[PDB]
C-alpha cells in the first residue's frame, strides 16, 4: 500500500480483471482491487497493443509523414495528419494560406462532432441505458418524455417510439442478441426508468444513420473518410467557384454547409439534451464518482484561434491547472524541455536512465516486453498483471512532473477558468456550462418532479457525469464554430482569394539542413502533439504524445497514477463480477488504445 | 443464418469505421465484435466460445488488423494471451475467412520498414482455410458490405484474382476510368500544388498519383455514397489497396515510364 496524489492505493483486497475492455478502440486490460465492501482501492491500466509507428517514420520524407501517422487511428481520423503537417510547417517556417487554415479547421471540427456523438451513442450509452428495460416502456409516456427533454426534436410521436420498440423486441426474441448477448441488464447500477431507456435506444439509431452524412465534409475536402488526405503547406482541394473542374466550387461548398446545418440540429436537439437528462438522473441517484485527476490537474495545449497563428485568440484556450486552483492557469509550452516529458519506468520500453522523463524531441521508443516477479501466470498467459513492474505499452507523459487529465472536460474547465480571469474568447463554453448546471440542478428536476439541487460547477464537473457532459457541450460548440468558419471561407473566396497551398518550401532544396518542429492539436480525446527533427531532407526523430497516452498512462518514476487509474479509485461496485461502473468511468474518457501506443 | 465473428489484431480501426459508412446496404448475427459488445472481459470471451460450438464450420470469421510475431506475440494481447492464439483458435472451425483491409490482407502501416512487431498478414498464419482479401486503407464501405452480402446470399466466396481479391471490386485500376484520364491522355498535368492546372483539375501523375498501378473501385464507386475520391478532391492516389504501398517510395514521386499507361 502507498499514498499518492491524495489517493490511498491498496492491493490487499479482492482482485478483479477485465480483459478485453470492450466498447473502446483498440486493446486494453484493466485490473482493480476492491475492499470488503466492494469499493475500488487500486486500479491498473494496461495498453495491450503496440505497432511502433515512431520508428517506422525514421529516414522517410517529412512531406509523406502525415499519411503514415494518420494511420495511428481510424476513429480520430485526420487529427494525426493535422498534427504532422503542422509540425513539418513549424520546422520549415511555412505559413499556410487562409483558405487552407479554414478548411483544416472545418475538417477538425467535423471530426470532433462525429467522434463525440458516435462515441456517446455507439460506445458509452449502454453503460447508462438498460436496453432490456426499454422493452417495458410505454410508447405514449416515452413520447411525453421526448417533449420534456427536447421539444424542438420533430421525431416524437407515440407511434414512432412504438415501431422502434417492436423491432427491438423482434431482434430480442430471435435468440440472436448479437452485441447485446450476456449484457449486465437489470443491475441496480442502472437507474433510468423504461421510457428514458427507449428514448436513448431510439436516438442510438438516429445517430448511426446520420453519422454517415456528417463525414461527407471530410470526403469533399479530403477525398475519403476514414483517412482523408492532407498536405504540407495547405490543402489539396483547389478552388474555382464559378467551375466543376476544380475540387472545390460553390456547389461543393453549399453541400458542406447543408451538412453543417444538420450537425447543428443534432447536437442541440438530440445529443446535448440526452446527456443533460441522463446526467440529471444519475446525479439524483448520487453517482458523482469518477472525478480522478479532473478535481486537481488538467491540461490542454489550446486550440481554434480566431486569427490564424495568434494563440491569444484561441476559442478553447488552454494551459494547465494544478491542485484544483481554477484561479491560476499556467501557460503550457510544447517546446520547453522541462514541461512535457514521458517516463517509461512502468512501461514496456527501455531508456538509458528510467529515473528521467524525456521531452519528445529527445524521445526514445525501444521495446522491452518483460513481466515482474509478482505476476500470476506466464509471459504469454497473464492471469494477474504485476503493476509494481512494467505493465503497459503506454508511456507515462507528465507536465513539469505532474500527472494531468486531458480531454473535453479539461478544455471546459480551462475555458471556465479563463473566462473567470477576463478572457473574452471563452464566453460560449462558459454560457454552455452555466446553462447545463441550471438544467441539471433545477429545470430538469422541476420538469420530472425531483428535488432541486445546488451543485456548483466545481462539484459537478470533476466526475464521470461531468466528463460525459463536457464532451457533448464541446460537440455543440465545434458545430457552431465551423458554421462561422464556413461563412468566413466563402467570403474570403468571393472577395478574390482562392489560394489553398503555399509551395515556396515544397522542394527540399529550400530547407534548412537541420530543423525541429512541433505540431499540437486539440484532438477529440485531449492534448495531441507530434515532435519532429529533420536532417538532410529526412526524418531524424518523430515522437507522438497522444491524448490517451496521457489519460491511460501507467505509473511514473515517483509512482504517481494517471487519469484512468485515478478515476476508478474510491468507486463502489454493485457486483464485483459485473464491471458496469468500471466501464462507465473508463468509457467517459473515450479511450483510443491504438492512439495511446502508436 | 450464418453468424459473422469480427476479430481485431494490430489495427487503427479504419475498416470498422468504413463498414458503418455504407449506404447500400446500411442479414448477419454479429455475435462478436469487441468494439460493440455490451459484455466485457470474461463475459465477452464466453460469448465467443458458445457461437463456435453451435455453428461449427458454419460461421464466417472476419479479421481486421494483423498478428505480430515479435515480443512473443504480446505486442497484441487479448485475455492475457497473444492475439495469434485467438486468431488460430477462431479460424480452426470457420466456414470462410475475410481479411478486411490492408492490415489483414498484406500488413499495412505497422508492416512498413522496419516492422518492429513483425506484423504478418492473416493468410501467412492461416494456411488451411478459404480466405478472401479485401484490401485498402480502409476499403470502400460499399466494397466491404458488398463482399459480406455476396457471401451471405450465395454461401460461398466470390471469384478471386490471383492475389485473392474479389474480381467484382478489384478488377480495374483507378486509372482505367479516372475522370482526369482525358487530361492524362492530352499531357495535361499539375506540376505544383495549387497551380493553374490544379485549379482546372489536371491529371495528378506528376504529383505522384499511383492510380495507374492500383486496383480498386475508387474512380467509379467512389467514397461515402459516391461523394468523392482522393483524386477528385485533389490528391493523387497513394496506392493504399496494393501490397507494400508504404515502401514504394515517396507518395509524391511520380511513377517511371509514363508511356506504359
Ligand atoms: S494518373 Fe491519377 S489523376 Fe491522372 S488519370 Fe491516372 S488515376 Fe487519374
Ligand atoms: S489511395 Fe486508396 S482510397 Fe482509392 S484512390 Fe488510391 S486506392
Ligand atoms: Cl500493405
Ligand atoms: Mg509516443
Amino acid at each position: 500500500a502507498y499514498a499518492t496524489q491524495g489517493f490511498n492505493l491498496d492491493d490487499r483486497g479482492r482482485r478483479i480483471v477485465v480483459d478485453p475492455v470492450t466498447r473502446i478502440e483498440g486493446h486494453m486490460r484493466c485490473e482493480v482491487n476492491v475492499d470488503a465492501n466492494n469499493v475500488i482501492r487500486n486500479a491498473v491500466s494496461t495498453g495491450t497493443m503496440w505497432r511502433g509507428l515512431e520508428v517506422i517514420l525514421k529516414g522517410r520524407d517529412p512531406r509523406d509523414a502525415w499519411a503514415f501517422v494518420e494511420r495511428i487511428c481510424g476513429v480520430c481520423t485526420g487529427c494525426h495528419a493535422l498534427a504532422s503537417v503542422r509540425a513539418v510547417e513549424n520546422a520549415l517556417d511555412i505559413r499556410i494560406p487562409k483558405n487552407a487554415h479554414l478548411i483544416r479547421e472545418i475538417m477538425a471540427k467535423t471530426l470532433q462532432v462525429h467522434d463525440h456523438a458516435v462515441h456517446f451513442y455507439h460506445l458509452h450509452a449502454l453503460d447508462w441505458v438498460d436496453v432490456m428495460s426499454a422493452l417495458k416502456a410505454d410508447p405514449k409516456r416515452t413520447s411525453e418524455l421526448q417533449q420534456l427533454v427536447s421539444p424542438a426534436h420533430p421525431l416524437s410521436s407515440a407511434g414512432y417510439f412504438r415501431d422502434i420498440q417492436n423491432r427491438l423486441k423482434r431482434f430480442v426474441e430471435s435468440g440472436q442478441l448479437g452485441p447485446f448477448m450476456n449484457g449486465y441488464w437489470g443491475s441496480k447500477a442502472y437507474v433510468l426508468p423504461p421510457e428514458a431507456n427507449l428514448m436513448a435506444v431510439t436516438h442510438y439509431l438516429e445517430a448511426l444513420d446520420l453519422q454517415k452524412e456528417w463525414v461527407k465534409i471530410h470526403t469533399i475536402f479530403g477525398g475519403k473518410n476514414p483517412h482523408p488526405n492532407y498536405l504540407v503547406g495547405g490543402v489539396p482541394c483547389a478552388i474555382n467557384l464559378d467551375a466543376a473542374s476544380a475540387p472545390v466550387n460553390m456547389e461543393r461548398l453549399s453541400f458542406v454547409k447543408a451538412r453543417i446545418d444538420e450537425i447543428i440540429e443534432f447536437n442541440k436537439n438530440v445529443y446535448v439534451p440526452d446527456v443533460l437528462a441522463i446526467g440529471t438522473l444519475y446525479k439524483q441517484a448520487g453517482w458523482l464518482y469518477g472525478g480522478g485527476l479532473a478535481a486537481t490537474n488538467v491540461l490542454d495545449y489550446g486550440e481554434y484561434p480566431n486569427v490564424a497563428y495568434n494563440k491569444s485568440t484561441d476559442q478553447l484556450p488552454g494551459g494547465a491547472i494544478l491542485n484544483g486552483n481554477w484561479d491560476e492557469v499556467f501557460p503550457v509550452d510544447p517546446r520547453d524541455s522541462q514541461q512535457v516529458q514521458e517516463f517509461v519506468s512502468h512501461s514496456w520500453y527501455k531508456y538509458a536512465d528510467e529515473s528521467v522523463g524525456l521531452h519528445p524531441w529527445d524521445g526514445v521508443t525501444e521495446p522491452n516486453y518483460v513481466l515482474g516477479a509478482n505476476t500470476k501466470g506466464t509471459r504469454t498467459r497473464i492471469e494477474q498483471i504485476d503493476e509494481s513492474a512494467k505493465y503497459s505499452w503506454i508511456k507515462s507523459p507528465r507536465w513539469r512532473g505532474h500527472a494531468m487529465e486531458v480531454g473535453p472536460l479539461s478544455r471546459y474547465i480551462l475555458a471556465y477558468a479563463h473566462a473567470r480571469s477576463g478572457n473574452k474568447y471563452a464566453e460560449r463554453p462558459k454560457e454552455q456550462l452555466e446553462y447545463s448546471a441550471q438544467m441539471i440542478n433545477s429545470a430538469i428536476p422541476k420538469a420530472l418532479g425531483l428535488p432541486e439541487t445546488q451543485y456548483t460547477l466545481k462539484q459537478l464537473l470533476p466526475s464521470t457525469i461531468g466528463r460525459t457532459l463536457a464532451r457533448a457541450l464541446e460537440s455543440q460548440y465545434c458545430g457552431e464554430m465551423m458554421h462561422s468558419d464556413w461563412h468566413d471561407l466563402v467570403a474570403n473566396i468571393r472577395a478574390g482569394d482562392t489560394a489553398t497551398a503555399n509551395v515556396d518550401k515544397w522542394d527540399p532544396a529550400t530547407w534548412p539542413l537541420q530543423a525541429k518542429g512541433v505540431g499540437t492539436v486539440a484532438a477529440p480525446r485531449g492534448a495531441l502533439g507530434h515532435w519532429i527533427r529533420i536532417k538532410d531532407g529526412r526524418i531524424e526523430n518523430y515522437q507522438c504524445v497522444v491524448p490517451t497516452t496521457w489519460n491511460g498512462s501507467p505509473r511514473d518514476y515517483k509512482g504517481q497514477i494517471g487519469a484512468f487509474e485515478a478515476s476508478l479509485m474510491n468507486t463502489p461496485m454493485v457486483n464485483p463480477e459485473q464491471p458496469v461502473e468500471i466501464l462507465r468511468t473508463l468509457h467517459s474518457f473515450d479511450p483510443c488504445l491504438a492512439c495511446s501506443t502508436h | 443464418r450464418t453468424p459473422v465473428l469480427w476479430l481485431h489484431g494490430l489495427e487503427c480501426t479504419c475498416c470498422s469505421e468504413s463498414f458503418i459508412r455504407s449506404a447500400h446496404p446500411l442479414m448477419i448475427s454479429l455475435d462478436y465484435d469487441d468494439t460493440l459488445m455490451a459484455a466485457a472481459g470474461h463475459q465477452a470471451e464466453a460469448i465467443l466460445e458458445e457461437i463456435m460450438t453451435k455453428y461449427k464450420g458454419n460461421y464466417i470469421l472476419a479479421v481486421e488488423g494483423n498478428p505480430p510475431l515479435n515480443q512473443d506475440g504480446m505486442s497484441c494481447i487479448i485475455g492475457g494471451r497473444p492475439f495469434i492464439e485467438q486468431l488460430k483458435y477462431v479460424a480452426k472451425d470457420a466456414k470462410a475467412i475475410i481479411s478486411w483491409g490492408s492490415c489483414a490482407s498484406w500488413g499495412c502501416v505497422q508492416a512498413a520498414k522496419p516492422n518492429p512487431t513483425q506484423a504478418t498478414p492473416v493468410h501467412k498464419v492461416i494456411t488451411d482455410k478459404p480466405i478472401i482479401k479485401v484490401p485498402g486503407c480502409p476499403p470502400i464501405a460499399e466494397v466491404m458490405t458488398g463482399v459480406i452480402t455476396y457471401m451471405l446470399t450465395f454461401d460461398r466466396i466470390p471469384e478471386l484474382d490471383r492475389q485473392g481479391r474479389p474480381k467484382m471490386f478489384y478488377s480495374q485500376r483507378i486509372h482505367d476510368k479516372c475522370y482526369r484520364r482525358p487530361h492524362f491522355d492530352a499531357g495535361q498535368f499539375v506540376e505544383e500544388w495549387d497551380d493553374e492546372s490544379a485549379r482546372k483539375g489536371f491529371c495528378l501523375y506528376k504529383m505522384g498519383c499511383k492510380g495507374p498501378t492500383t486496383y480498386n473501385a475508387c474512380s467509379t464507386t467512389r467514397w461515402n455514397e459516391g461523394t468523392s475520391f482522393p483524386i477528385q478532391s485533389g490528391h493523387g492516389c497513394i496506392g493504399c489497396s496494393e501490397d507494400g504501398f508504404w515502401d514504394k517510395g515517396s507518395f509524391y514521386d511520380r511513377l517511371t515510364g509514363i508511356s506504359q499507361f
